[PDB]
């Protein structure tokens, strides 16, 4: 989930923009 | 800036600033 993708790893942008609207 | 670690209020305010007025959804459990 983002915590584990983005927080625990590295974030990126293709792994963000998922979370948008 | 997206490109690093990002926790709690650093993650969400990348979020806010990438997703603009599309808005976004933070499930941190899940």
């Amino acid at each position: 989930g983002i915590v584990e993708q983005c927080c625990a790893s590295v974030c990126s942008l293709y792994q963000l923009e998922n979370y948008c609207n | 800036f997206v490109n690093q670690h990002l926790c709690g209020s650093h993650l969400v305010e990348a979020l806010y600033l990438v997703c603009g007025e599309r808005g976004f959804f933070y499930t941190p459990k899940a």
